[PDB]
């Protein structure tokens, strides 16, 4: 891709300052998802809490005490009515933000899994996909409590998941180094992607919904195409060898944000595969990052318990 | 399945969307919601 | 006789 | 100070009361003592949980002893790749590893060699560099019967000691504690236990006190 | 026009120069190797590095000028007007840096043992580097009064000789007394309080834990480090009192006596006692790496392995 997309002039050096800082947690933060209003963001951590911040005023609009402390993921429904969280307890608990009693409360504990839940994403207010620890993904219906469409077929355990913007399909990644493009309505996998040496830890759709990047423990981000069924680009660079914990695109797609375990996040020009900028805020592993759907701000959480919001 | 056409699609999509993108274009800091306004 | 020393 | 007509102040008061609830629950968690349980082949994982709590994934038991609270994480229920979730468990005070003595002769490849490789993979891990290990050796009376009938060269070839209790138990203990590639950082605490000997939880709390004291000394500028 | 010179025995002067050079070489080597070692939990490391850094700066700045300008040339300022102002600014900024570092390390240990959650929240490497930069800025702000109070004055027979010029507080005795007595008051009676009481209750906790260590079934050869921790605790408190009490007793003595009480014998005693007090403050600034060295015999091994 770099031989084609080198005629476009480069983005220049990107300098961003920590426009906010969301303190309060007492452990490693593992997840963060924006809202579709681009103002509220939820963020979960190993201290038993997940906290629904207001990104503009740095106010904590909620803090939800969880029944088991071990929490790997969170997702924020596009209505704003629901949140979700799941970890080693094998239960993707679901919380109702918009109650009349004024407080959040657990709606359903979704059980029936023989592994830890790696990731959850909301389709609608009634449909939620997850990514488990028994090498399978699933799709739950919250009203019944029964798993609708179980996705079996990986050999090593699955590690991430990324719904498309139009939410008809999604992509999940695993320890097989095989990203698979499942399909929500029919219920079978369509495409399987290889090209990583070892386990993959992070998947994010391109904003058109027709591609996705993949962050792995091999210090390689690799953007794949779903139509062309093969690897497209290998965003990697010398002198760095550590793992990648989270990836996310920009709104246009021009800059992709990669979260390394050199303790700082790097900002990759998605067309020339150049490290375009360095986000050197954190003092431990950047475990989650996310970009607003409006494309204005980029929040990044990490294991030093500090959500920084860059712009 | 013709990877050159597909990466060209990614290229024309982003170069269509690159201008109005509020992060690669940048901020004018007065339309920024993350002006601090504090003391 | 005051010492200036400090 | 703008207050945006009384509600931004009440939002900040909501945020501060949430901060208050965070710091109270965070103090309750930061004073709380977290313990990991490991072992694939059943190795007293039950016996120890019934002896702990008397005074389908992870199973937490939040018992207290000697006026100090203990959280025990029975992690062996769920089965997946341990390389992808063991980093949730950095900051555990002490890992309580459990081995059955009597599994020296069974075969899937010796099961005891599998437990030594599992112990190796956990003790020399890149995350557990500082965290010490409370090693248990379970079902010792069965093991006594099984060593009074069957020998011990069949498990480990290069051993020619006595077919006595104390020497064979010392050889298995020295074979486990030789596996730590680091000894300046942590220290393995071995006990012999079975479905008797109620002197268990006091030894657990002795080990937890020694690990917590050594963590505190290290956190101080001394040591 | 040469007066105010104090005629002391030269063998006592040579004997305290030899002490000063011994503390000089020991403090420079100890502080150099500790900063190299800490440079190659993180907050107590930056605290010990900041205290050792302040002690190395007090040695390399204060020691050779105080040496050359009080021991050999006893009357003239070698360094000019800004030399006097910078000397007392550095010296007192380092004094506040040392006193506030030992305060912060004692509060950090009291926090680290009796409030572990509150010490988790109060300690972060961002907050610790901000905090040490804050404490160096505060030692510079509290040393600004040693800028404006102090200066040159000519105390010759007629006030016009170019060698009758001394380096002295140029302000009257009441202002002098209030500035120096609030310095000795807060800078010493507050660190003696926090070090004594905090470290006493830490020593209570450690002696109860020693009596609960005599868990002998769990214990390897590791009750030596608890007794060594009691000894290093007590060495910190006793070394800080014994080393920073006579310096401020000397400055108190300068503070109160309005020259109606000074004689020739107290004059000579003051000058010899000044020498001894600067000996003790350099003993402090040189014996920090010693009593952090000798107790941590594995970190000590790290020192001697990097040195060899």
């Amino acid at each position: 891709l770099s031989q084609i997309t080198n005629n476009i002039d480069p983005v220049g050096r990107i300098q961003m300052r920590t426009r906010r800082t969301l303190r309060g947690h007492l452990a490693k933060i593992y997840a963060m998802h924006w809202g579709t209003d681009s103002r509220l963001l939820v963020s979960a951590s190993q201290d038993g809490k997940l906290i629904i911040w207001d990104s503009y005023t740095t106010n904590k609009v909620h803090a939800i005490p969880l029944r088991s402390s071990w929490v790997m993921t969170c997702a924020y429904a596009p209505s704003g009515n629901y949140v979700a969280c799941g970890g080693l307890d094998n239960i993707c608990s679901i919380y109702n933000l918009k109650t009349r009693e004024g407080n959040v409360r657990v709606s359903r504990e979704l059980a029936g899994h023989t592994g830890y839940l790696s990731c959850c994403r909301f389709l609608d207010d009634n449909q939620i996909v997850t990514s488990s620890g028994d090498t399978t993904c699933a799709l739950w219906d919250i009203e019944t409590g029964q798993q609708t469409t179980t996705f079996t077929g990986h050999t090593g355990d699955v590690m991430s998941l990324s719904l498309a913007p139009d939410t008809r399909l999604f992509v999940s990644g695993a320890c097989d180094a095989s990203a698979k493009l499942w399909d929500v309505r029919e219920g079978m996998c369509r495409q399987t992607f290889t090209g990583h040496e070892s386990d993959i830890n992070a998947i994010c759709f391109f904003p058109n919904g027709n591609a996705f990047a993949t962050g792995s423990d091999d210090a390689t981000c690799r953007l794949f195409d779903l139509r062309a069924d093969q690897e497209l680009m290998t965003y990697s660079h010398d002198n760095i060898i550590c793992g990648i914990t989270s990836v996310s695109f920009s709104k246009s797609g021009r800059l992709l944000l990669a979260g390394y375990d050199d303790f700082n996040c790097n900002v990759w020009d998605a067309l020339k595969a150049d490290r375009a900028g360095v986000l050197a805020g954190h003092d431990n592993r950047v475990s989650c990052l996310g970009v607003t759907d409006d494309g204005m701000a980029v929040a990044t959480g990490s294991w030093d318990s500090f959500l920084k919001i860059w712009n | 399945m013709l990877v050159s056409k597909c990466c060209e699609e990614v290229r024309d999509y982003v170069e269509e969307r690159s201008g109005e993108d509020p992060l690669v274009k940048g901020i004018p800091e007065d339309k920024n919601p993350f002006k601090e306004l504090k003391g | 006789r005051r010492p200036y020393i400090l | 100070g703008c207050t945006l007509s009384a509600e931004d102040k009440a939002a900040v008061e909501r945020s501060k009361m949430i901060d208050r609830n965070l710091r109270e629950d965070g103090e309750k968690a930061a004073r709380e003592v977290k313990l990991l349980l490991l072992g694939a082949g059943e190795s007293g994982k039950s016996t120890i949980v019934k002896q702990m709590k008397i005074i389908t994934g992870i199973v937490e038991t939040h018992f207290t002893f000697k006026d100090l609270h203990f959280k025990m994480f029975d992690v062996g229920g769920q089965r997946s790749e341990r390389k992808k979730w063991i980093h949730c468990f950095e900051g555990v005070t002490a890992i309580i590893f459990c081995v059955a003595l009597s599994d020296y002769d069974l075969v899937l490849m010796n099961r005891m060699h599998e437990s030594m490789k599992l112990f190796d993979s956990i003790c020399n891990n890149k995350w557990f560099t500082d965290t010490s290990i409370i090693l248990f050796l379970n079902k010792k009376d069965l093991f006594e019967e099984k060593i009074k009938k069957s020998p011990l060269t069949i498990c480990y070839p290069e051993y020619a000691g006595s077919n006595t209790y104390e020497e064979a138990a010392a050889y298995i203990q020295c074979q486990f504690e030789d596996l730590n590639k680091r000894k300046d950082t942590k220290e393995i605490y071995t006990h012999f236990t079975c479905a008797t000997d109620t002197k268990n939880v006091q030894f657990v709390f002795d080990a937890v006190t020694d690990v917590i004291i050594k963590n505190n000394l290290k956190d101080c500028g001394l040591f | 026009n040469s007066d105010l010179d104090v005629n002391t025995d030269i063998y006592s002067k040579v004997l305290v120069t030899a002490i000063y050079l011994a503390l000089f070489v020991v403090g420079t080597v100890g502080n150099s190797v500790t900063l190299f070692t800490l440079a190659r939990q993180s907050t107590v490391d930056y605290y010990l590095g900041s205290l050792a850094l302040s002690d190395l700066l007090i040695l390399l700045l204060a020691m050779p000028v105080e040496l050359y300008n009080f021991i050999w040339v006893h009357h003239p300022w070698a360094f000019g007007d800004a030399g006097c102002r910078g000397y007392y600014f550095l010296r007192d900024a380092c004094t506040y840096a040392t006193a506030l570092n030992v305060v912060s390390l004692s509060v950090e240990r009291y926090l680290a043992i009796c409030h572990p959650f509150k010490a988790k929240t109060l300690m972060s490497r961002s907050r610790t580097k901000k905090f040490i930069s804050a404490i160096w800025l505060a030692s510079a702000l509290l040393a600004i009064p040693m800028l404006f109070t102090m200066g040159l004055q000519n105390l010759s027979g007629d006030g016009t000789h170019p060698g009758g010029l001394v380096c002295t507080p140029i302000v009257d005795t009441a202002t002098l007394k209030v500035v120096i007595q609030v310095n000795t008051f807060m800078s010493f009676l507050f660190p003696m309080l926090v070090a004594s009481i905090l470290n006493t209750v830490i020593a209570n906790k450690l002696t109860v834990m020693v009596h609960q260590a005599a868990n002998m079934t769990i214990e390897p050869g590791r009750v030596q480090a608890l007794r060594r921790g009691v000894l290093v605790l007590r060495a910190v408190v006793i070394a800080f009192v014994v080393c920073w009490l006579p310096y401020h007793v000397r400055r108190l003595m300068f503070c109160y006596i309005s020259d109606e009480q000074w004689t020739t014998f107290l004059f000579d005693f003051y000058h010899y006692f000044y020498m001894l007090t600067n000996a003790l403050v350099y003993v402090s600034a040189a014996i920090n790496p010693i009593l952090y060295n000798l107790v941590s015999a594995n970190f000590r091994q790290v020192f001697l392995s990097t040195l060899a």
